[PDB]
């Protein structure tokens, strides 16, 4: 519950902020309307590496689009994984005694 | 030798026989190292009282300027700066008897108001010699008190602390800028109880009811509405970063910053953030359409924001600027991002008017950098300010030198591997292969089926495993030690944001939002009340009654 | 000032001739902040044992209520809640001699069982003033 409260919301907020901003920036290079859902799905698939880059070649400028995709992937993956790991490690190394103190409280509450 | 040489009285007797006594006991050493050190300086610095009394008895000189290069601050190339007066020298070597005697003596006395070639009084010299050690701060504070009280008894006028040097600094801002916790903190919470010399205090005792003590700190120099030099701006901007945190955490300063926050700071920031988010949404909507009149209005709004950022960044040149602000995370790191985003917007507009087809690439780069800029506004909370600081540390680290030389490493190993336009093609193929989207079709064209196998294995090892491990280990090293300076630089960022918001206000608006309250803290000459802008801090203590 | 003020004996000497000695040492300050605070409260919070003895010797009161907004818990917008009685004030300001004198004196003694407006006795006030420190 501690991770869900203090950390999950920040991770989700940053992830959605980056995703929405970069997706809007990429859609700004569209060529004809409803491609929002499909393009977001393909970006999410490409985040892990299971996506298809067929629509990438349809853009006017391939170099900047490829560079921006590379930056998106590296920044999101590395930054978000590193912040998750660092925050969880710091929490478990710092407030283990506080969690010990807490558990007694709902134990007595249950009794 | 043994504290006494009998030759001095005899030599002085011969000098007075020769009738050159004024010029005999006066020694302006023409040596560039000792330019001005007379006999009185030598007598005082030897921790001798009877000889200094004997030499000053005939009235040689008491305001001799020790302008020598040896008597200069260590930063200028000297070894001991004590001011440039015998009185300042005695005060800077922990000699209470000598400084007492040099003032209340019949023959000739040194006024404490006298200034050296730098404009530094004796209190400025005491601030300069002080460091952050107990045995030093003890006598520095004690004799700073002593001198202030002594200059208050005689000459019932403006206190010695109000005399500014050639840089306009009093001892208070000199200590704030140079970074001495001892003397600065002692001055800030200075409380004198004597009826005659009570106006020297900066912390009062407004009211008390048993175990509650409402103290009333003075804000004569800490909080000035622009029309003066202030301790807080110097602390946040022009100070020793090695020691800046411990001096922003003193009794009035932190609560004064919190009061400014609650008054206008926190609410200016929320108005400042929501506006930036709205502008970013408008800019995204304008970019998504590249109705045309509406998107042209959005483009005009974006250009207005870009030119506002450009003017804000350029205007700093004629203001506080030009530190080594390339690595500082005190909004210096985000300042370059501001400027780059504004330059990208301006170049996009120019190419939109110059006909260059690369306008849209720069504009979309501006949009993405503008969202990474909207990441700025998480400084409002420590839980988010620390996150922003860490993510900006990694961005300022991850993409730079080691990744740059990693790209150069790909360049070099591609150049080594090619052929034992094909260079660029093989470079792209290897770049795809390292991530995992490449192909192994190049082995067929290899002239040596041997060597490359093991060579490619080693290349994959170094490029992936080694770099990933050292990259992860980088934040591994950082986090454990930076868990505390994360919030330290968060405090610095928050204070800088508050002060930068405060400056943009006009003088009348700053006075309207001025912190503290006017209080008649006591009487002065001719019965004039002391109307000092003071800052109340209620406290509690069950130890002294 | 300096622990003593010679005016008070002469002031009380005048007051007894004025024929209002019972009413003289009584001052329910009409101000909201200082409602009910009489002279005994001031004498006790000043840690002046002799003046407390003098004022209680004239037989004014030992059960005056300090109902003012100043004398309220910090949650209610006050600055020092010690209960609302002179004995509670003496107990909450660490004055054992004043408590001893007020409990056992010939003129008039304040019973420890008395409750203020909130119902707090002296021990409730002692609990209220206590924070988790050492001194
Ligand atoms: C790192 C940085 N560099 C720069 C140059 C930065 C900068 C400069 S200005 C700025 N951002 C601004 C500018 C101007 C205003 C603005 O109109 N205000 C201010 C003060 C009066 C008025 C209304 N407001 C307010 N007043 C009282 C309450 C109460 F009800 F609570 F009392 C609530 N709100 C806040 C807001 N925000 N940011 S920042």
């Amino acid at each position: 519950q501690k991770i869900l409260f203090k950390d999950l919301f920040r991770f989700l907020l940053v992830y959605l902020l980056f995703m929405i901003g970069y997706a809007s920036a990429l859609v700004s290079l569209l060529n004809p309307s409803e491609t929002f859902s499909t393009f977001l799905l393909d970006l999410f698939k490409l985040t892990i590496g299971m996506g298809d880059l067929e629509m990438l070649s349809s853009t006017k400028y391939p170099v900047v689009f490829i560079i921006l995709l590379v930056t998106y992937i590296i920044l999101t993956f590395v930054l978000l994984l590193n912040m998750l790991i660092a925050l969880m490690g710091e929490t478990v190394g710092q407030v283990s005694k506080e969690s010990k103190h807490i558990w007694k409280l709902q134990w007595a509450t249950t009794i | 030798s043994n504290g006494r040489n009998d030759t001095i009285p005899v030599l002085l007797d011969i000098a007075e026989r020769t009738g050159n006594m004024r010029e005999f006991i006066n020694s302006p050493f023409r040596d560039i190292y000792y330019r001005g050190q007379t006999a009185l300086h030598i007598a005082i610095e030897r921790r001798c009282k009877h000889y200094v009394e004997l030499l000053v008895a005939q009235g040689a000189d008491v305001h001799a300027q020790a302008r020598g290069r040896f008597f200069q601050p260590k930063d200028e190339g000297g070894y001991f700066y004590f001011g440039e007066l015998p009185l300042s020298l005695a005060a800077c070597t922990n000699q209470p008897h000598i400084v007492n005697y040099l003032t209340e003596n019949p023959h000739k006395k040194a006024d404490m108001r006298r200034q050296d070639s730098r404009g530094n009084t004796v209190l400025h010299a005491l601030v300069a010699i002080a460091d952050n050690t107990r045995e030093n701060t003890k006598f520095v504070t004690k004799m700073y008190d002593l001198l202030l009280l002594k200059c208050a008894r005689l000459f019932p006028d403006s206190n010695l602390e109000a005399v500014l040097n050639n840089d306009g600094l009093s001892p208070l801002m000199m200590a704030a800028k140079t970074g001495k916790i001892g003397i600065f903190q002692h001055i800030i919470r200075r409380e004198v109880t004597d009826e005659d010399t009570r106006h020297l205090s900066r912390k009062f005792k407004d009211w008390a009811y048993g175990p509650v003590y409402s103290s009333l700190y003075d804000l004569s120099s800490l909080d000035t509405c622009g029309e003066e030099a202030s301790v807080l701006e110097i602390l946040v901007y022009n100070s020793k970063i090695e020691n800046r945190h411990e001096m922003l955490a003193v009794e009035p300063i932190n609560e004064l910053l919190r009061d400014k926050w609650r008054k206008f700071g926190a609410v200016s920031f929320y108005i400042n953030v929501v506006s930036y988010l709205c502008a970013m949404v408008i800019f995204t909507l304008t970019a998504y359409y590249q109705v045309d009149y509406l998107r042209l209005a959005g483009e005009v709004i974006t250009l207005f924001t870009g030119v506002l950022f450009f003017f804000t960044n350029i205007k700093d040149l004629f203001m506080k600027k030009c530190p080594g602000v390339n690595s500082l995370f005190i909004d210096g790191s985000f300042q370059l991002l501001y400027f780059i985003y504004s330059v990208l917007v301006i170049v996009s507009a120019a190419l939109y008017l110059a006909g260059i087809e690369a306008y849209l690439a720069v504009m979309v780069f501006a949009l993405v950098l503008g969202w990474m800029n909207a990441l700025y506004f998480t400084r409002g909370l420590k839980l988010t300010g620390t996150y922003s600081i860490m993510i900006q540390k990694i961005l300022f680290k991850d993409l730079f030198r080691f990744l740059l030389v990693y790209l150069l490493f790909m360049i070099g190993y591609a150049s080594a591997l090619v052929s034992l336009e094909t260079f660029s093609t093989f470079l792209l193929d290897l770049f795809k292969l390292t991530i995992g989207m490449g192909d192994l079709e190049m082995l067929s064209s290899t002239k040596y089926p041997v060597v490359f196998i093991i060579l490619l294995v080693t290349y994959i090892i170094l490029t992936f495993v080694l770099l990933l491990n050292m990259l992860i280990a980088l934040m591994g090293e950082t986090v454990g030690q930076v868990s505390k300076e994360s919030k330290h630089i968060w405090k610095l960022q928050w204070a800088t944001t508050i002060l930068d918001i405060e400056r943009s206000f006009p003088v009348f608006l700053r006075k309207a939002f001025r912190s503290g309250e006017m209080v008649t803290v006591g009487k002065s000459s001719d019965g004039t009340p002391d109307r000092r802008w003071c800052f109340r801090v209620d406290e509690v203590n069950w130890s002294h009654w």
